């Protein structure tokens, strides 16, 4: 298959745009 | 001053076990307390 | 029975009474009465404590003076709402918490008069900010200890997640008595105002900081940051040298420029760019 | 016939009754396990662990020998004990109308009437664990009683039992009495109708029943009220993925943090196997922020329950967060592995899990246990070498002295996951039909809150599912189909038990014959049999076999 | 023009990968010897 190959790579985009706004959250938190 | 902060962040690497103590030392820091209770 | 999951609700004013009457009279063990709202078999309420006066020279958990608690009792009667007597309390100064020997019976004059009073300890020296100590106990059968029966039956993961301290396990601890767990009582309307009301500076930011100063002060930093400076032209030149950790062990007698360095760089920094600023504002704000 | 086609396909009994004849036509369990744990004979947890153990590994099978082997050391601990005790045999007898009654006629509380009301309590609960989902006599009988009782000494087995039966069904009369033992103002009872209060009335979003449930978990004073209905409020919403947000905003906006850990049940309940962008921000966001810490032990435990569609991303995030500073995140990390990839045997997962077990913390070294024990249900050696290396552990951390009650509480939990049903039922929360299965999705979710009421979490029934095909041609006769299959028989390993004091791959099998997952596709038809099956044979349960 | 318009977002967001990726692996170590301080 071909059409998978964008749509559930696009779906580690929004998977992977959570990850660096977590670690923003507990890179204040740990500090306080 | 900051493009020296922002270069400085490709040595961090390799910090994979932070050991607190220990488990058997716990173990046995345990036991002696116990016994330390005990008398 | 118990279930081991107690949950005792307390307060926010009633650790405030227990740290002022137990720290200004800190090498004697000082105690009181707490006046509270009881609840049911699982949880208990304490919202309001008051103390009682020494009876004479010496550390001791002492007696009651059930004419200072009858008109005491009757005194927020007859002006608030009335309350019921709930626990009591007394004040180790430097050890941590526990019951003794002299602490137990008058814990056992305590729980006949009402089963659930409760024994609570609290040490206001061991503590610094994220820290209060207030390990509350009650006795535990030592009938049922000698029955060799287990008790208080738990049925809930709550009570066997604080641990316990070796000094406690010293004492009673699990011989005697029991460990309570605890939280606290907030609500909004308390918390904003004590947030707001705490350390509010008034105009000071809007002055000047000694005018003829702030700048002499300023040259009485760099003066000395010259030959600490030249101290920075000292250490660099041991590198490509003996195992920089034998650097680490080495510099335990002598300073280094390195960190006392950076410190006096944010002195005169944030020395300098506050007055800076709060120099500026007052020229356009005053005309 | 087609008259008789609704009882065929919409009462169902001939998968109940059916793989009940499969647990009592297939059983492979031990006595010397339980033999092995006999050995810490005290006042502790153990009774309850023990007897909570043999239930979870003889689900359905009927098998009274295990507590038919004494009195003194089942009937040892008391006045809860007891009522795990009654509690414990509806999970033995699950599945069964006959022998529920019959067998319990000890156990009612008119017969004997005891100083253990519990004894004679809970036998309602284990009624309705029979019987959950099954609307019946069961109703009525155990509504009756409930209308005349004594105190919530027996309303908790009716209460919860009745909720159990009439789960998701919205008949608003068990909502009735239910509004009535709900505003009793008792702590006790808060316990008894908190969760049923959401159980008749799941996905039903009867905003008007919100309004008496979050209406009235604002002014009582006590907190086991303030916790049924923590978890009922998140029981009335169900996979709605936009129609709770205002809700969910709501109960995370409020100062009570029960209300907030609530509101992240809530949300994970609403958004169940759901890779949502909106949930995972500020579901995870709390996470960070929130400074009780059982709303973020829920906060990191909603993450398997929305996101256990793909098991293959919780590993990735989840390991970030075992290392937390706390053991409150350390600890529901490692159940969220443990609600995540149970399904699977998850070398990866196994791979975080390992030094799980090495903290200083007596609870999460517990939940490696859990988790521990949930990757690995029916996997013998072959699907990951592991087994046998925590087979050694949970008998390593059970035999000594110098552990924690708690600590151990999770292997001795343990084996009765691990080898629960005689390697006949397992977990699912996902049927191949791509629709997840909701009761073992509350069983789950229900079988996570053991902290704050012991026999909670024996609310597990719902979870276990088979693994086996079943042969058939008519409505009710058994065909003998002989098929076999083709990849490596090793894949076909069993527990075997040691009992210290030329490779065939052609698997003949019955009609009640368990099989792997991973198994159902190294099978062979039955080509030369005189039964042939008309359907591909894809899924496992019940299928026609067309006699050719 | 499948060949030519499908396959023309593959080449384009495997770039996005390659560098966020590294941005993480980054951060998540950033975080990382600061939590070995937290608990130590
Ligand atoms: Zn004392």
């Amino acid at each position: 298959d071909l059409y998978s190959r964008y749509k559930k790579l696009q779906q580690e985009l929004e998977f992977l745009e959570v990850q660096e706004e977590y670690i923003k959250d507990e890179q204040k938190n740990l500090k306080k | 001053h900051n493009m020296s902060v922002k270069a400085m962040r490709f040595p961090p690497k390799s910090y994979n076990k932070d050991l607190e103590s220990a488990e058997e030392r716990r173990e046995r820091e345990q036991q002696d307390l116990e016994f330390a209770k005990e008398m | 029975a118990v279930d081991t999951a107690e949950q005792v609700y307390i307060s926010s004013l009633a650790l405030l009474k227990m740290l002022k009457h137990g720290r200004a009279g800190v090498p004697m063990e000082v105690m009181g009465l707490m006046l509270g709202e009881f609840v049911d078999d699982y949880t208990v309420r304490v919202i309001d404590v008051f103390a009682m006066p020494q009876s004479g020279t010496g550390v001791s958990v002492e007696a009651v003076d059930p004419v200072f608690q009858a008109k005491m009792l009757d005194m927020l009667k007859q002006t608030g709402r009335p309350e019921m007597v709930v626990g009591w309390y007394h004040s180790h100064p430097g050890f941590g918490c526990w019951l003794s020997g002299v602490d137990i019976n008058t814990q056992q004059s305590f729980e006949a008069l009402s089963e659930r009073a409760v024994a609570v300890v609290v040490d206001p020296i061991q503590s610094v900010k994220g820290k209060v100590v207030i390990d509350a106990f009650r006795l535990i059968n030592a009938n049922m200890m000698v029955l060799g029966h287990e008790p208080r039956q738990t049925t809930s993961n709550l009570g066997h997640l604080n641990k316990p301290s070796i000094q406690a396990l010293i004492h009673g601890l699990n011989r005697h008595y029991y460990s309570i767990t605890i939280n606290y009582r907030k609500n909004e309307l308390e918390q904003k105002m004590l947030l707001n009301l705490h350390k509010k500076s008034w105009m000071e930011g809007l002055t000047l900081q000694d005018y003829s100063e702030h700048c002499k002060h300023n040259e009485s930093v760099v003066k000395e940051m010259l030959e600490l400076a030249k101290n920075y032209n000292k250490a660099v030149e041991e590198e490509d040298k003996m195992t920089p950790e034998q650097l680490a062990i080495k510099n335990v007698g002598k300073q280094d420029p390195k960190r006392h360095l950076e410190e006096h760089v944010d002195v005169l920094m944030t020395s300098n760019i506050v007055q800076c600023l709060a120099a500026m504002l007052d020229t356009v704000v005053f005309k | 016939d087609q008259t008789l086609k609704m009882i065929k396909i919409l009462s169902g009994e001939m998968a109940i009754e059916l793989h009940l004849q499969f647990l009592i036509r297939n059983n492979n369990t031990d006595l010397m396990i339980l033999k092995n744990t006999k050995d810490a004979v005290r006042n502790s947890v153990c009774h309850t662990a023990t007897v909570i153990a043999n239930s979870f590994m003889h689900c359905g099978t009927t098998s009274d020998q295990f507590l038919r082997d004494n009195l003194e050391w089942l009937a040892r601990a008391t006045n809860w004990a007891k009522f795990t005790a009654t509690a414990s045999l509806g999970v033995i007898h699950k599945g069964h109308e006959k022998e529920a009654l019959q067998l319990m006629a000890t156990y009612l509380p008119k017969d004997t009437s005891p100083g253990s009301a519990y004894q004679e309590g809970g036998g309602l609960y284990a009624l309705g664990l029979i019987h959950a989902n099954h609307g019946g006599d069961i109703i009525d009988y155990l509504l009756n009683q409930l209308k005349n009782a004594s105190n919530d000494i027996v309303r908790h087995g009716g209460s919860l039992g009745l909720g159990l039966a009439a789960m998701g069904t919205a008949r608003q009369d068990v909502y009735d009495l239910l509004k009535t033992n709900l505003y009793q103002d008792d702590a006790v009872t808060g316990e008894a109708a908190g969760l049923a209060l959401g159980l008749v009335m799941l996905g039903s979003k009867n905003a008007q029943a919100i309004e008496d449930m979050v209406g009235y978990a604002q002014e009582t004073q006590h907190e086991k009220i303030l916790r049924g209905l923590a978890v009922g409020i998140a029981l009335v919403m169900y996979g709605r993925m936009e129609e709770a947000d205002a809700l969910i905003e709501s109960l995370c906006r409020d100062k009570d943090p029960i209300l907030r850990r609530s509101g992240m049940y809530t949300v994970a309940m609403a958004y169940c196997g759901s890779g949502n962008n909106k949930a995972i921000r500020r579901l995870l966001h709390v996470a960070v922020s929130d400074v009780n810490d059982d709303v973020r032990r829920a906060a990191v435990e909603s993450l398997g329950f929305i996101l256990f569609r793909t098991p293959e991303q919780c590993p990735s995030v989840v390991s970030l967060l075992s290392e937390s500073y706390n053991p409150h995140v350390r600890y529901g990390a490692a159940m969220a592995l443990g609600i995540c990839c149970a399904g699977t045997g998850n070398k990866e997962a196994i791979n975080l899990l390992e030094p799980m077990t090495n903290d200083p913390v007596n609870y999460v070294r517990q939940g490696a246990l859990i988790a521990s024990a949930l990757i690995m249900i029916q996997q013998t050696e072959i699907t990951c070498p592991k087994v046998n290396q925590f087979r050694q552990l949970y008998s390593k951390v059970i035999n000594d002295k110098h552990d924690d009650v708690m600590a151990k509480f999770g292997a001795i939990l343990a084996q009765g996951i691990l080898d629960a049903g005689g390697h006949n039922v397992t977990i699912s929360l996902q049927s191949r039909t791509g629709h997840t299965h909701m009761p073992s999705v509350v069983g789950v979710l229900v079988f996570t809150q053991f902290w704050f009421w012991f026999p909670l979490s024996h609310f597990l029934s719902l979870a276990y599912t088979p693994t086996c095909v079943i042969g058939l041609n008519k409505d009710l006769k058994m065909p003998k189909v002989q098929y076999k299959s083709n990849c490596k028989p090793s894949t076909f390993a069993y527990p075997a038990p040691l009992e210290v004091p030329p490779e065939p791959n052609f698997q003949l099998l019955d009609n009640p014959a368990r099989v792997m997952p991973a198994q159902l596709k190294v099978l062979t038809m039955p080509e030369t049999c005189r039964y042939q099956p008309f359907k591909p044979l894809s899924i496992g349960g019940i299928i026609i076999l067309k006699d050719t | 023009g499948l060949r030519q318009y499908y396959l023309s977002k593959i080449e384009e967001l495997q770039l996005i990968v390659n560098d966020k990726s590294q941005n993480l692996r980054r951060l998540q170590a950033q975080r990382n010897e600061l939590n070995a301080k937290v608990r130590l």
